[PDB]
RNA sequence: AAUAGGUUUGGUCCUAGCCUUUCUAUUAGCUCUUAGUAAGAUUACACAUGCAAGCAUCCCCGUUCCAGUGAGUUCACCCUCUAAAUCACCACGAUCAAAAGGGACAAGCAUCAAGCACGCAGCAAUGCAGCUCAAAACGCUUAGCCUAGCCACACCCCCACGGGAAACAGCAGU
């Protein structure tokens, strides 16, 4: 969300977030299927499948975006370009 | 990622993977292969992937290659008393040729079992050292002993400075 | 470190901390320092008593038996302390001060009894 | 048996010939690189006592340490010419090739 | 001439591993431990059998019965009495032969008592000082305060006998009082509480079989067998409790009847259950419940 | 360098450096109640003083050890051979371990690229002209190491007859 005054690109944004709606297939509810290794474009972001109880030792955003999908356990390493939107 | 082609091959897992261990009159191994022909493409193979585990498994056998060479691969081995062993190669597969030299020159398993108990028995439980050599390193460690005084203090008649000044 | 002379001997390397004493039995070169390099480690003796009052004792018989058939020498601790566990005869300092130990007490008796 | 020199048998090919009764010889071994976990070749220099001088720069030799050295580099002698640079004798058949070709077939017998 | 059968016979082996029961997912309960992630394996039908056949002979591996063992005899030697170092020493000396390759049931250790006596170390003395220079994984030098009677009664009311009874077995050696004490009370407990199927598919079962058909109240076991379908296991147990006592009651009347199967339950229940009327009325129930079945 | 973070710009993306966050060690500032344990000159610069090697029926043995320091530095590890030492005495051997021989063995610098005799054969006379090296020879600088401990040094001249000169890198201390 981009705007003037940063409450409306809060709103902007949030409110855009739920028409873009991905849906993150998770393993027993806790983790992901398997490791994941990919590059968006400059960045490099590997996953680790995890048991139960690893937590989430992960980037913090990813921690964020983990917790706001329901993935308690993983870990990711985060390499090249650290950009928040990549 | 990991530079080359198999990079697996590169990692200590897959070196240790080896089965074959060279009895000690085995010296020096010869690889004649040829980098063409459908014959030798296991034998390329053994070059590939096996060469590396069997000079991981003995590293003191010297391993020396030759390409076209001579018109079919083979190995020969120099043993220690001058006797030499040729295996040809030609029409198998390097995991044949790989239990084919432990068939004929590898140590069985029973041989390793015998060398792994040999060093076992050099480690003793008993033993009171560094954490190196030894599991713990003084008595204290163990319960019901008399702990170490710089955990639990001794009572004041079990130190010096009191049975000195008692006794004065 | 190439040392004149010399001889293995089976003796008690100190260790534990101040005020807690603790043996370790090996063999090593006389002229070896007493904590220093040792050949092998032939047990433990712990002099502090455990809580249920023991002196706790450990002796590699096969090994100190290998060693001492090899030549190694033996310390008077280490010899009262073969004696005591039955491997060796007694020691004659073991029973003299037995003896003299005997007879300081038999004197305080008799002096309190004089009083 | 015992002989004072650590390399006992070791397979290595001619890089010399310009001493008398001695042939200079290239033993490779292969050396596992700490890092890169990779075998890559490390040579060795060795003098052979070649009492035929037999020897001809670019064939394969075995050679077999003496039971004492007998000068201040030369510690081996030429045990056999495995491989006459040219004249390569196919161990398996027996017949002569000439890389990997045969010279003579192996059928003529 | 006719010798009673031991625990560690092939016959009395085979009834035991056959009332104990194989089951996977017991046997294999996933472990509270430090987790690692699951490796994944693309299997056929073939395969997967293949795996589980793999698990099967694993688990039964995993449940290789403990051998059951007498008392221990208390260790009373004296090897020497030197009365000359008697007063000398305030505090006993313990001696243990740590060669490595002595069996630990042949190591030689000995005391100097403060009386000059050199004795052979009593069992519980040579246990503590095995574990002192050869440790052992999961036991204790000082016996654990777990195996009092009120932690036992606190373990009990969990339902944890197979915990209490691995923490026995990793404490105490097979032929220890203390081992064989607090099996006893477990078994006791279980037949009290009719919890035997918390043993089931674990090691245990056999022991605590075999405590039961030695004292002769199998009562319980057999009902539970009973309820839960179990009439082969029940008939194996009515079986071997006739071959370890020949000359009794419910024996005779085997004999004399030709008693097989269920009979074979009648019989015991008309002769040596104390719990006779109550067996008689299960298994009618049971039999009851098979004629509605096959109707 | 990581679960990463700040920082280039009017702004964005990429590359990149720098710094922050963590854990130790030493010193400094401010502050500090007790008990136990562990550890403890910056200096291979010079040392006052006191002690640190005696024992023992005389011969012998020990003072070559222990203790110390890190100046120097691929004498440490493996194999072969075999001294001295222990097993009273031979052990017709075991253990331990010198010298000798073979192999392996730190970092930086290639603006250190040539070393200059560094090889071989012969019983010898002597003959051949070779030997090492960009897969790092030769050289310079730095550094005790691979720590149950090992190597080196013991005021300097690498050594120590000799010379310089009168020695705490033994303990306490200056
Ligand atoms: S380290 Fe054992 S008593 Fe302190
Ligand atoms: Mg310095
Ligand atoms: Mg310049
Ligand atoms: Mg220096
Ligand atoms: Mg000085
Ligand atoms: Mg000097
Ligand atoms: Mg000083
Ligand atoms: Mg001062």
């Amino acid at each position: 969300g981009k705007a003037t005054d940063r409450m409306d690109a809060f709103r902007k944004a949030k409110n855009r977030a739920v028409h873009h709606l991905h849906y993150i297939e998770r393993y027993e509810d806790h983790t992901i299927f398997h490791d994941i290794s990919l590059r968006f474009k400059r960045t490099h972001i590997k996953m680790k499948k995890q048991p139960k109880g690893y937590g989430l030792r992960c980037h913090r955003a990813i921690i964020t975006i983990c917790r706001l999908i329901g993935i308690k356990d993983m870990y990711a390493k985060v390499s090249g370009s650290i950009n928040m939107l990549s | 990622p990991m530079k080359g082609r198999f990079p697996i091959r590169r990692t200590l897992q897959y070196l240790s993977q080896g089965n074959v261990v060279f009895k000690d009159s085995v010296k020096v191994m010869t690889v004649n292969y040829n980098t063409h022909g459908e014959l030798g493409e296991g034998a390329r193979k053994f070059v590939f992937f096996n060469i590396p585990q069997i000079q991981y498994k003995n590293p003191w056998v010297q391993i020396m290659m030759f390409k076209n060479m001579t018109p079919s691969p083979f190995l020969r081995f120099y043993l220690d008393s001058g006797e030499q062993v040729l295996v040809d190669v030609e029409t198998k597969s390097n995991k044949e040729i790989m239990e084919h030299i432990r068939k004929i020159l590898g140590k069985n398993e029973e041989t390793l079992r015998e060398e792994e108990e040999e060093k076992k028995q050099l480690s003793h439980p008993a033993n009171f050292g560094p954490r190196k050599y030894c599991l713990r390193e003084c008595i204290c460690e163990v319960e019901g002993q008399v702990p170490c005084p710089s955990l639990v203090p001794l009572p004041k008649e079990m130190r010096g400075k009191y049975k000195a000044a008692l006794k004065a | 470190k190439a040392y004149r002379g010399g001889h293995l001997t089976i003796r008690l390397a100190l260790g534990g901390c101040t005020n807690r004493p603790f043996y370790r039995i090996v063999a090593a070169h006389n002229k070896c320092p007493r904590d220093g390099r040792f050949v092998e480690q032939l047990g433990s003796y712990d002099p502090l008593p455990n809580s249920h009052g023991e002196k706790l004792v450990a002796l590699n018989l096969d090994r100190i038996r290998h060693w001492i058939g090899c030549g190694a020498h033996l310390s008077k601790p280490m010899e009262k302390l073969l004696g005591l566990a039955g491997f060796f005869p007694l020691h004659p300092m073991m029973i003299t001060n037995a003896e003299r130990l005997r007879r300081k007490r038999a004197r305080e008796v008799l002096l309190a009894s004089q009083k | 048996v015992r002989s004072s020199v650590h390399a006992r048998w070791i397979v290595g090919k001619v890089i010399g010939t310009k001493m008398q009764k001695t042939a200079k010889v290239r033993v490779t071994r292969l050396v596992l690189d700490p890092y890169l976990l990779k075998y890559f070749n490390k040579r060795k220099t060795y003098f052979a006592h070649d009492a035929l001088q037999q020897c001809t720069v670019g064939d394969i030799v075995l050679l077999r340490a003496l039971p004492v050295p007998r000068a201040k580099h030369v510690k081996h002698e030429l045990a056999e010419i495995v491989f006459k640079v040219g004249k390569v004798i196919d161990p398996v058949t027996g017949k002569p090739c000439a890389g990997t070709t045969y010279l003579e077939s192996p059928l003529s017998s | 001439e006719t010798k009673k059968p031991t625990f560690m016979d092939e016959e009395v082996q085979s009834i035991l591993t056959k009332m104990t029961g194989l089951n996977l997912q017991k046997t294999f309960k996933p472990a509270i431990q430090e987790l690692k992630p699951p490796t994944y394996k693309l299997m056929t039908q073939a395969q997967l059998e293949e795996a589980t056949r793999q698990a099967v002979e694993a688990a039964k591996v995993r449940l290789k019965m403990p051998p059951v063992l007498e008392e221990r005899v208390p260790i009373n030697d004296v090897l020497a009495e030197d009365k000359i170092l008697e007063g000398t020493e305030t505090t006993k000396y313990v001696f243990t032969d740590i060669s490595y390759s002595i069996p630990h049931r042949e190591r030689f250790i000995v005391v100097r008592e403060p009386s000059g006596t050199l004795r052979k170390a009593s069992w519980e003395e040579r246990d503590r000082m095995i574990q002192v220079y050869f440790p052992k994984e999961g036991r204790k030098i000082l016996t654990p305060i777990i195996f009092k009677e009120e932690n036992l009664r606190t373990m009990y009311s969990q339902d944890r006998h197979v915990d209490v009874l691995n923490l026995c077995f990793a404490q105490f050696e097979p032929d220890s009082t203390e081992y064989i004490k607090v099996h006893h009370k477990t078994y006791e407990d279980i037949d009290k509480r009719g919890k035997y199927d918390l043993l089931r598919s674990t090691r245990y079962f056999g022991g605590m079989v075999w405590y039961f058909v030695n004292n002769k109240k199998i009562d319980g076991l057999l009902i539970d067998q009973i309820q839960r379908d179990l009439i082969d296991d029940a008939t194996n147990l009515v079986q071997l409790y006739h071959v370890l006592h020949p000359d009794g009651q419910s024996a005779q009347g085997a004999k004399d009847q030709a008693a097989e199967g269920i009979n074979l339950i009648k019989v015991f229940a008309k002769t040596e259950a104390q719990k006779g009327a109550y067996i008689e009325l299960t298994l009618q129930t049971y039999q009851e419940a098979l004629s509605r079945h096959s109707a």
